[PDB]
């Protein structure tokens, strides 16, 4: 009776997408956990590293709590059972505002992991007078809290309906939005423009301007040889690399989720067809695909290039094993 | 050599014969100026927030 | 022959030993077992002052309990004002490489030394006021760990070569030195009367001069490692002992010998600072791993642990009004609890 | 027909 | 709420932090050194090349300010004053090549303090510079003097060449740690003239290092 209301897609998508999810939850989880317990044994002469490792440790943190609030729940009722939403009345709200709140937690911390590089590298002098890990530990304490208030929108607006043809049913309670099309239009198009050109900007401009400045310190290296001179273009160049992967996985893990989210806000009732019902479902599963790579591909992008966190991450896992 | 272990005994020689007291004594002289001062301890005594300065 | 004499100095050390067991009839906390206890000491920071650009060293109170002055490896020592977190005075240092400082009785004069081994007085209150460099106590030859004045005029240092000295700054000489040390002397400690101190050593021993007379009055051990600060017992006729094996120990000077140990298992690092509140009874160390304990000093009862340092705890000392703890450590913040 | 997940 | 004289004691306070910021942001620039030697070995003569307590030198090339601590004169415990240095851009440290034949044995002392200040635990990331001083004199005495003196088992072929690679082989190979701090080794005779530049290129390559460490591109 409630049939149209039913997502039908290919089975074996779902047991592809399934076992994409289960091991991206399994690497993204020993990722950022041995990646905190790395940033944890450092403790020798914190003065302005602790800074940078303070930011890695929340951008870490913020990842394994995008994967542990968001995977089972999501990957349950958003994936197989989508129909009876067997969570509940405000778990519906609730799991918005967590999923929200983790989202902005990710981008804001890529975006000041990014300002403090720029101070840094290129104000290297005055970033030691300046900031202090009080000063750190304000700022981040700072971005978790506009974080968890940005999200609110996302916890009025969402909420559980009965979408069924009849009042009350079993399998008719869904949760979507329940405020007026205009207004979570509003709340949708501030939570896109805000979580993805606000990070992407600062990323572009600020990545751009320190690659810029380390290839120029690359071709003075280059141009005058000394000891440590293959080794110190070897990694100048792999933090150019550095550089443009993070700013390109940003883009390529979350544009099309943010289009996701847009195509959904703008294309009104009259517009959609079954193509573009299942061309979404199947887009859902392509997209949040997309998503979770990204707290994945933050341990990868550490232990590649710098050798000391290389050694203590290996270590680790050899004590586990 | 000999000078120096002549200084050292004549220096514990000096120390030796030192009338000492009771420690049961020292504790209730350590004991009887805790109770004697304890009142204007503010750190043992919490202050009112009229009279600390901070 | 020197056999003989070595073994009378054994002989003499044996008797020591054996009188002050003699006199050893009870523990203190067998005494003090009946007296309540301080309950717990939760003690917030106030007037967190800021503006050092490196490690803190020392650190030391004023008289008036007003202002205080600290010092820190950026060349420079600040006069500050604990009732209001301003910075009254800014000195500039000849050499970096500072780690004692003192302020006086009168609050007239300063004194800092460090690795440049010349304990160096600096004159505050004089006309076309700048803060100049009245006389500058030298030949030394080791590493001043601690200066403390006695007058305006009389200052006394404990230095990196196992060798303590009292000057008279106006002249400029060392008018007495005390010898009798085998490893180098960390800390000092004048008394409440003036008229006596106490050095602690690298040679986990504690000694008792008379500033007049010249000579050791009597040596304090009872345990193995370096030790690293040590402050009167406001009585004057105990201190404590702050030692690098992770142990605060009360001496007696009537009594002679150890009183009581403050040992924890939680803790293993050393003991850089320690200082007694007015009335004696609370006990503040300040330690390795960047926090402070509050000892009850006749129980070893840690009452309270102090936090909110990053970097270890270097600095620490108690108002003479009794009213505020000034920590100091080497992230460069300095707080002052109450 | 507009899909409701999101 | 603040009277006539406090609001005067602010300012005068809010000028001297920003005198502290200003001379602070001044210190950051130029770079500290640490010197340490077994006493014989020549670290006078590195000092003199770069033209009673801690001996300072200040001199400055080529736009980069340099403050050089001879600590050497400073006899105490060294346990007790070491950690005042922690944070240091480089530590150069010396050895007189030619104290393999001289006894006081003098080469192994040489090398025991120099693992006593690569595995302290105060200088895990503090580099180190080496100045195998006296290099014209140790050429001579390989000619007459064998270096199986000084090490047991050295598997021959006696030449300069060799021997000055087997004892920089052997002080590279004390440090224990070699991820977080790099040996910069450079062969010096008494009297040659690119010994500040060596000194330049190896500060200049910390700094940047450092600066990649500090953001995690390295």
């Amino acid at each position: 009776p409630s049939s149209e209301l039913d997502v039908n897609t290919d089975i074996y998508s779902k047991v592809l997408v399934t076992a994409v999810y289960l091991a991206l939850f399994v690497v993204g989880t020993v990722g950022n956990t041995v990646t905190l317990f790395t940033l944890a044994r450092k403790k020798s002469l914190q003065s302005l590293q602790s800074t940078v490792h303070y930011h890695l440790g929340s951008l870490a943190l913020s990842d394994l709590l995008t994967l542990l609030l968001a995977m089972p729940v999501e990957l349950y009722n958003f994936i197989w059972v989508h129909h009876p939403w067997a969570f509940g009345d405000a778990g519906c709200r609730g799991y918005y505002f967590l999923r929200d709140a983790c989202t902005y937690a990710t981008a804001l911390n890529v975006a000041s992991l990014s300002v403090e590089r720029y101070l840094a590298i290129c104000h290297p002098f005055k970033a030691k007078t300046l900031m202090s890990r009080s000063r750190t530990k304000k700022f981040i304490s700072a971005i978790w809290l506009a974080s968890a208030l940005l999200a609110v929108p996302m916890l009025f607006t969402m909420g559980e309906q009965n979408r069924s043809a009849d009042g009350q049913h079993a399998g008719g309670l869904v949760c979507t939005p329940t405020i007026h099309t205009a207004t979570v239009k509003v709340v949708i198009q501030v939570n896109t423009f805000m979580s993805f050109i606000f990070p992407m900007v600062v990323i572009s401009v600020l990545n751009t301007i320190i690659a810029n400045k380390l290839t120029v310190m690359v071709r003075q290296a280059a141009e005058q040889c000394t000891v440590g001179g293959p080794g110190r273009v070897q990694a100048l160049r792999h933090g150019v690399r550095v550089l443009r992967a993070v700013v390109i996985a940003f883009v390529v893990c979350w544009l099309p989720y943010h289009v996701r989210r847009l195509m959904f806000c703008y294309i009104s009732d009259e517009q959609w067809t079954p193509f573009l019902y299942d061309f979404y479902h199947y887009f859902y599963m392509v997209t949040n695909a997309l998503f979770y790579v990204s707290s994945t591909i933050n341990p990868i992008l550490y232990n590649l290039v710098s050798a000391n966190f290389r050694h203590i991450f290996l270590a680790t896992l050899a004590c586990l094993c | 050599s000999i000078a120096q272990a002549r200084k050292l005994v004549e220096q514990l020689k000096m120390e030796a014969n030192i009338d000492r007291i009771k420690v049961s004594k020292a504790a209730a002289d350590l004991m009887a100026y805790c109770e004697a001062h304890a009142k204007e301890d503010p750190l043992l005594t919490p202050v009112p927030a009229s009279e600390n300065p901070f | 022959e020197l056999d003989q004499l070595r073994q009378e100095a054994e002989q003499l050390k044996n008797q020591i030993r054996d009188a002050r067991k003699a006199c050893a009839d009870a523990t203190l906390s067998q005494i003090t077992n009946n007296i309540d206890p301080v309950g717990r000491i939760q003690m917030r920071t106030r007037r967190t002052l800021r503006g050092h650009l490196a490690k803190i060293y020392a650190m030391h109170w004023g008289t008036d309990s007003r202002l205080l002055v600290s010092a820190s490896q950026d060349g420079k020592l600040i006069i500050w004002d604990s009732y209001t977190t301003n910075k009254v005075h800014a000195i500039p240092l000849r050499s970096s490489w500072v780690m004692t400082c003192a302020y006086a009785p009168s609050g007239n004069y300063v004194a800092c030394g460090g690795l440049d081994n010349i304990c160096s007085i600096y004159n505050l209150k004089t006309r076309e006021g700048n803060v100049r460099v009245s006389r500058e106590l030298a030949g030394h030859t080791g590493y001043l760990s601690c200066c403390r004045f006695l007058d305006d005029n009389q200052i006394v240092t404990s230095s990196g070569d196992t060798t303590c000295a009292l000057w008279d700054i106006e002249t400029g000489q060392q008018t007495t030195t005390f010898t009798g040390h085998t490893g180098d002397v960390m800390s000092l400690s004048l008394a409440p009367d003036t008229r006596l101190f106490v050095s602690g050593a690298c040679d986990a021993s504690a000694k008792l001069w008379d500033v007049r007379e010249g000579m050791c009055r009597q040596t304090f051990t009872g345990h193995e490692s370096d030790i690293n600060a040590i402050c009167f017992f406001p009585n004057g006729n105990a201190f404590a002992t702050g030692s690098d094996d992770a142990t605060c120990r009360l001496f007696d000077l009537r009594a002679d010998q150890e009183l009581m140990t403050y040992s924890h298992d939680n803790i293993i690092c050393g003991i850089t600072s320690v200082s007694f509140s007015k009335s004696g009874r609370l006990l503040l160390a300040g330690y390795d791993d960047f926090n402070c304990n509050v000892w009850d000093a006749l129980k070893a009862d840690r009452a309270g642990v102090l936090a909110g340092h990053d970097n270890r705890v270097s600095c620490l000392g108690v108002t003479d009004d009794g009213m505020a703890v000034a920590t100091g450590s080497w992230d460069s913040f300095l707080k002052i609890w109450n | 027909k507009k899909p409701y997940i999101l | 709420t603040l009277s006539a004289e406090d609001k005067a004691a602010v300012e005068r306070s809010k000028m001297i932090d920003r005198n502290l910021r200003e001379d602070g942001e001044k210190a950051a620039r130029e770079v500290k050194l640490l010197l340490l030697g077994a006493g014989e070995s020549g670290k006078s003569t590195i000092v003199k090349q770069m033209k009673t307590g801690i001996v300072e030198t200040h001199f400055t090339f080529k736009d980069l300010h340099f403050k050089m601590f001879d600590v050497g004169g400073q006899r105490s415990e060294r346990k007790k004053w070491i950690h005042c240095f922690e944070g240091v851009t480089a530590i150069i440290f010396c050895v007189a090549l030619s104290d393999y034949d001289l006894v006081l044995n003098r080469m192994h002392e040489s090398m025991k303090l120099f693992d006593s200040i690569c595995n302290n635990k105060w200088f895990t990331d503090t580099s180190i510079i080496l100045f195998l001083n006296k290099k014209d004199l140790f050429e001579e005495k390989i000619k007459k003097s064998p270096l199986t003196i000084c090490y047991p088992e050295y598997a021959g072929s006696n030449t300069y060449e060799e021997a000055a690679a087997y004892i920089q082989c052997q002080f590279e190979d004390l440090n224990k740690r070699k991820d977080t701090k790099e040996i910069y080794t450079h062969f010096t005779c008494a009297t040659d003239t690119k010994n500040v530049q060596f000194v330049f290129d190896a500060v200049t390559d910390v700094i940047i290092k450092n600066n990649l460490k500090d953001c995690g591109l390295f």
